[PDB]
RNA sequence: CGAAGAUGAUCAGAUACCGUCGUAGUCUUAACCAUAAACUAUGCCGACUAGGGAUCGGGUGGUGUUUUUUUAAUGACCCACUCGGCACCUUACGAGAAAUCAAAGUCUUUGGGUUCUGGGGGGAGUAUGGUCGCAAGGCUGAAACUUAAAGGAAUUGACGGA
């Protein structure tokens, strides 16, 4: 039977939408369906922080950052523990958390 | 007598209501069956069906049985009761109390003239459960009650003399059969003909009138 | 509105379209292709007369352990041969 | 059989069962 | 109904909704029948006399009990500008 | 298309008398409709009902009172003669004693009990209980 | 509502619509004496005008046409019929 | 019906505006727009305090209908509502029931809080949906407080009031005690003031 | 793992919902009560039922316990819940009405203190 | 990048998944094919029935913000409507076998108009005939024979390299 009624995806209108690649698996999906997140990060780590301060000429420099958008096959971001499978009534939630 | 809870339970086993129609005039809830024992006393039951239902475990099937009961007298009032227990006499005996819980009125009538004593059904009448459909048509005199036997039995032990019966959906879901055809016996009163049409001066319940004969104190 | 026309005029329609849907049914079929007169080794009969050709035992299908003592027959009328179970405890014996 | 599999394999019987007639033919 | 020979045969003539006039039957456990107090002069209640309504399951359950209430108060009076005809 | 304006017409009238409420709006109005109306009217299973005159075809407000079960359309119109009206009744009605099957007749738009006291038949249009 | 008078309605509520959902349709627009400050003669101009109206004194604009109701060319006084 | 004396003072119109039970929610439903006049900016409504004064003197005459008053039930699950309900209950008959309901109260008969009432007054028919609920099945009409955004199913008298404030609340049902009072001899005449004050119908901190 | 069961507790709360005018702070005189006033089949029995009284009497001490219900209770809610405010609130310390709460004021046409000021919006 | 094919691993085998290459193909011109889980598994037209909020396009009204600087265009934004759209959320008046559904409602109280399809599971989208296509194939399409279930939805349990 139907699981859900945006299907597994988001279409309402289209027929069509583009497909994407997985970051981690190369699987084509459609960019509606597909699972994105966004990365950003600072460009070094937590850690050396003090360390890459305590080197740098121009001090406070800026401490640039990452940014990455991730796009996931269903299967993918499931064994990732991304999306993590929900009950039948909790999975019509939509919230980011 | 049982000196009870519900303040209509004290009323009839008082004596302030001795009749089952006020309750039914007054919609009534009757979660007490001595009410029903004692308004009406000459209630007949009948076991319908006893079939066993079965519960999956870690290691054996959990048999309980369900009863349906139909407890009704010929003038006019039946009740219906699904109980299902660990065992077939209690099922049954708590069935019986369900059932006598569960009392309608039937709006009997005529097939048409309007020579003396009702012996048909008021109406066309339709009741749905589960995806069985039962339709009541009103019939002539000595036409009987053209019905499937667990059908003619509800409608023998409600007092309907004369009725026709259209059936569909799986009928041989007994439950679902006997809820639909207690549904469509229930809509009887549930249609406004035109001799129901003049506007009554609606009555005082007793649970207003005999408030101190009831609440005990 | 149901699917199926309503208007005064469509009994041509109704019609036709009945008379295709019919096909469908078992009996129907059957019974306009005439088939029990092509098929049907009993060419439209009840009975029919044969000459027996061999005693067969034939084992039941499972979960049923045994075997059921029939014959292969020649139809009379027609030459078809068919195969005929010899119904009663014994009765084999009685056939030659 | 995958139903898939299971046409794919009708189709490969179905050209055999056309050749073997225009070997006839 | 009644028969030929007088003798009403009724076993009972249902209360009519207030508000629908649909009949208000035995199993419908979510209709009410509410009674006003009728105020005499210098404002008490009269202990016994009462404006009764009566309200079916089908407009509590809709949620129009209330606007019915209000019209039906109104036009016995027992309102005076609480409900418009013109909504 | 719109095909049958008695069709919406009773089709607006019966989802307004089964959610409660006393008044329809109707459009487009005919006048077999207004026809239709005054015998559900004098049997008294609607109340006044007033026409608004727009100067395309009409707009109808009924009053509905509580006293409708069904008034539906049999539609196409099919022929009735006067024997088979009974079939009609039997299969529309819900007891012998109440609910008309309305008919239209050169003698007029009337219901079965008024063409069988003037002997008369015609065409179904629908019936009211 | 469940009771509610279809035949007098407010006129907020009359207001409140499209014009073919009244209880009798009819239009919203209106037609506008409107005057060119060069001279006294007075053009009616519809509200929703689709055309360059020009009057014979200021023979360039009188509106211009909008998606909706025409805008006068912001000299011109307007008055309503 | 009502003679002169059951109109709107100026002095009960002072309690009601200086408390704001005149404001509404900002989103109105339908079945409580009736109540509404004349939305003020920013947002809020204004509810039609003629009209909740009138609701409420119907809603005592409802109360001071039933014989004995012990089963005239007062809820309120939020805690703005429940000192005022123990107080109605305190100077009508009146049952209380404050904080929580336990389903099963007026079905399931043998509950030690198994109660048979006659009519049910709620403060808010989102918090108290359980007992309006199952009124539903014991044929009770319910008496509720009501705000624009409350919901309606099974409320037979909505009294419009700020539900969004302590006062409008305690205020509220000070009036309606105080009603129910003058419909009958505890309260025996309709203008001098009650000496039990508005203000002990307010919950407090801390 | 010191947690007691529902036949420790719920005697405890039976001898408190009947024998408060009796048994006190002291576990020694309330496991001498125990005796009388109930029937505990054994000693260990007893000694709990009296330690979960006691420790239940001294929570009664500094406030009163969610579902204890004694007779003692309701006059000591009851005189703390007598309190009203002196300053009599809902008069008028000068009434701050706004411009449609003026207009709702004058619709009903009743004499009220005004101060219309604008929503600042 | 990559049906096929080489080639390296794995494996009992591995003629697979993984790795390295790699022809057809992927792109295009000129033609063919005419099928997809071509799906919203939900024909099209029409009317009615319950509440809300967001959003897209158009329009209407604020003596509303953005140019607050003397009686401060427009665009952009805000508020309130309105029509049209993609949808969503709540409820269940209703519907359903249920899952669910503002349509899958207004159905035994069965008729608004109309087209197409289906009649237990297989055999079988097979055989044959015709027709289209260069072909692959498409469209139309049985029967003999066989079978007592196949299936749908939900429940409890048990199991899962979840
Ligand atoms: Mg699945
Ligand atoms: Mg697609
Ligand atoms: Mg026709
Ligand atoms: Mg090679
Ligand atoms: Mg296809
Ligand atoms: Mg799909
Ligand atoms: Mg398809
Ligand atoms: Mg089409
Ligand atoms: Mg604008
Ligand atoms: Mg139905
Ligand atoms: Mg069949
Ligand atoms: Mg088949
Ligand atoms: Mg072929
Ligand atoms: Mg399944
Ligand atoms: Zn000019």
């Amino acid at each position: 039977p139907k699981k859900r009624a945006s299907n597994g995806r988001n279409k309402k209108g289209r027929g069509h939408v583009k497909p994407v690649r997985c970051v981690n698996c190369s699987k084509s999906i459609p960019k509606d369906k597909a699972i994105k997140r966004m990365a950003i990060r600072n460009i070094v780590e937590a850690a050396a922080v003090r360390d890459l301060s305590e080197a740098s000429v121009y001090p406070e420099y800026a401490l640039p950052k990452t940014y990455n958008k991730l796009h996931y096959c269903v299967s993918c971001a499931i064994h990732a523990r991304i999306v993590r499978v929900r009950s039948r009534e909790d999975r019509k939630n939509r919230a980011p958390p | 007598g049982w000196v009870p809870v519900t303040k209509l339970g004290r009323l009839v086993k008082a004596g302030k209501i001795t009749t089952i129609e006020e309750i039914f005039l007054h919609s009534l809830p009757v979660k007490e069956f001595q009410i029903i024992d004692t308004l009406l006393p000459g209630l007949q039951d009948e076991v319908m069906n006893i079939k066993p239902v079965q519960k999956q475990t870690r290691a054996g099937q959990r048999t309980r049985f369900k009863a349906v009961v139909v407890v009704g007298d010929s003038n006019g009032h039946v009740g219906l009761g699904i109980k299902t227990a660990k065992e077939v006499a209690g099922a049954i005996r708590a069935g019986i109390i369900i059932a006598k819980l569960s009392v309608i009125p039937i709006r009997r009538g005529y097939w048409g003239t309007n020579l003396g004593q009702p012996h048909s059904l008021a109406t066309k009448t339709t009741g749905k459960c589960g995806s069985v459909t039962v339709r009541l048509i009103p019939a002539p005199r000595g036409s009987g009650i053209v019905a499937s036997p667990a059908v003619k039995k509800l409608l023998q032990l409600a007092g309907v003399e004369d009725v026709y019966t259209q059936s569909n959906g799986k009928t041989r879901t007994l439950e679902n059969t006997l809820k639909a055809a207690f549904v469509a016996i229930g809509n009887t009163y549930g249609f406004l003909t035109p001799n129901l049409w003049a506007e009554q001066p609606l009555p005082v319940s007793p649970l207003d009138i005999y408030s101190d004969e009831a609440s005990a104190q | 509105g149901k699917g199926k026309p309503r208007g005064l005029n469509s009994a041509r329609k109704l019609r036709v379209h009945r008379r295709n849907n019919r096909w469908a049914e078992n009996n129907y079929k059957k019974r306009l292709l005439g088939t029990a007169f092509k098929s049907s080794p009993f060419g439209g009969s009840s009975h029919a007369k044969g000459i027996v050709l061999e005693k067969l035992g034939i084992e039941s299908k499972q979960p049923n352990s045994a075997i059921r003592k029939c014959v292969r027959v020649q139809l009379i009328k027609n030459g078809k041969k068919v195969t005929a179970f010899v119904p009663n405890d014994g009765c084999l014996n009685f056939v030659d | 059989m995958r139903a898939k599999w299971r046409k794919k394999r009708t189709r490969r019987l179905k050209r055999k069962r056309r050749k073997v007639r225009a070997r006839s033919k | 109904m009644e028969n030929d020979k007088g003798q009403l045969v009724e076993l009972y003539v249902p209360r009519k909704c207030s508000a629908t006039n649909r009949i208000i039957k035995a199993d419908d456990h979510a209709s009410v029948q509410i009674n006003v107090a009728k105020v005499d002069e210098e404002g008490r209640a009269i202990p016994g006399e009462y404006v009764t309504y009566a309200l079916s399951g089908y407009v509590r359950s809709r949620g129009e009990s209330d606007d019915s209430l209000n019209r039906l108060a109104q036009n016995d009076g027992l309102l005076k500008n609480v409900w418009s005809y013109s909504r | 298309t719109r095909s049958s304006v008695l069709a919406d017409a009773l089709n607006a009238i019966n989802n307004a008398e089964k959610t409660g409420k006393r008044q329809v709006l109707i459009r487009p109005s005919s006048k077999v409709i207004i026809k239709f109306l005054q015998v559900m009217q004098k049997h008294g299973y609607i109340g006044e009902f007033e026409y608004i005159d727009d100067h395309r075809s009409g707009k109808i407000v009924v009053q509905l009172n509580g006293r409708l079960n069904k008034c539906g359309v049999i539609s196409p119109r099919f022929n009735v003669k006067i024997g088979d009206i009974e079939k009609w009744t039997a299969n529309l009605l819900p007891a012998r004693q109440f609910g008309y099957v309305i008919l239209t007749t050169s003698a007029g738009i009337m219901d079965h009990e008024e063409a069988r006291r003037k002997h008369v038949s015609g065409k179904i249009l629908g019936f009211v209980y | 509502v469940l009771v509610q008078d279809l035949l007098h309605p407010t006129a907020a509520s009359e207001a409140r619509k499209h014009k073919l959902k009244t209880l009798v349709q009819g239009p919203r627009s209106y037609f506008l004496d409107v005057k060119c400050p060069g001279c006294l003669n007075i053009t009616t101009v519809f509200s929703h005008a689709q055309t360059a109206v020009t009057c014979e004194s200021c023979s360039t604009i009188l509106c211009t046409p909008t998606g909706g109701k025409a805008k006068l060319s912001e000299g011109t006084s307007f008055r309503r019929k | 019906s009502l003679p002169a004396t059951f109109d709107l003072t100026p002095e009960d119109a002072q309690l009601l505006l200086a408390a704001n039970t005149h404001l509404g929610a900002r989103n109105v439903q339908v079945h409580q727009e009736p109540y509404v006049f004349n939305a003020r900016p920013d947002g809020v409504h204004v509810i039609n305090v003629g009209k909740t004064w009138e609701k409420l003197v119907l809603a005592a005459r409802i109360i001071a209908a039933i014989p004995n008053p012990e089963d005239v039930v007062a809820i309120s699950s939020r805690t703005f509502g429940q000192r005022a309900v123990l107080k109605f209950a305190a100077h009508t008959g009146a049952t209380p029931i404050a904080g929580r309901f336990t389903p099963g109260s007026f079905t399931n008969y043998i509950t030690r809080s198994f109660k048979e009432p006659r009519l049910v007054i709620v403060t808010d028919p989102r918090s108290d949906a359980q007992a309006i609920k199952e009124a539903s099945y014991v044929n009770i009409p319910v008496i509720a407080l009501t705000d624009l955004d409350s919901p309606s199913e099974f409320v037979d008298v909505a009294i419009p009031c700020n539900n969004r404030g302590k006062h409008s609340i305690g205020l509220i049902w000070y009036l309606l005690a105080r009603e129910v009072l003058r419909l009958r001899g505890a309260l025996v005449d309709r203008t001098q003031p009650w000496s039990i004050m508005p203000d002990l119908y307010f919950y407090r901190d801390p | 793992g010191r947690v007691r069961t529902k036949t420790v507790k719920r005697a405890s709360k039976a001898l408190i919902e009947r024998y408060y005018p009796k048994l006190t702070l002291d576990f020694q005189t309330n496991k001498r009560l125990c005796d009388e006033i109930a029937t505990i089949q054994s000693k260990r029995l007893r000694n709990k039922i009296a330690g979960y009284t006691t420790h239940l009497m001294k929570r009664i001490q500094k406030g009163p316990v969610r579902g204890i219900s004694f007779k003692l209770q309701e006059e000591e809610r009851e005189r703390k819940d007598q309190y009203v405010p002196e300053v009599s609130a809902l008069d008028l310390s000068r009434l701050n009405v706004d411009n449609q709460t003026s207009d709702l004021v004058k619709s009903l046409g009743l004499k009220l203190p005004l101060s219309v000021i604008n929503v600042s919006a």
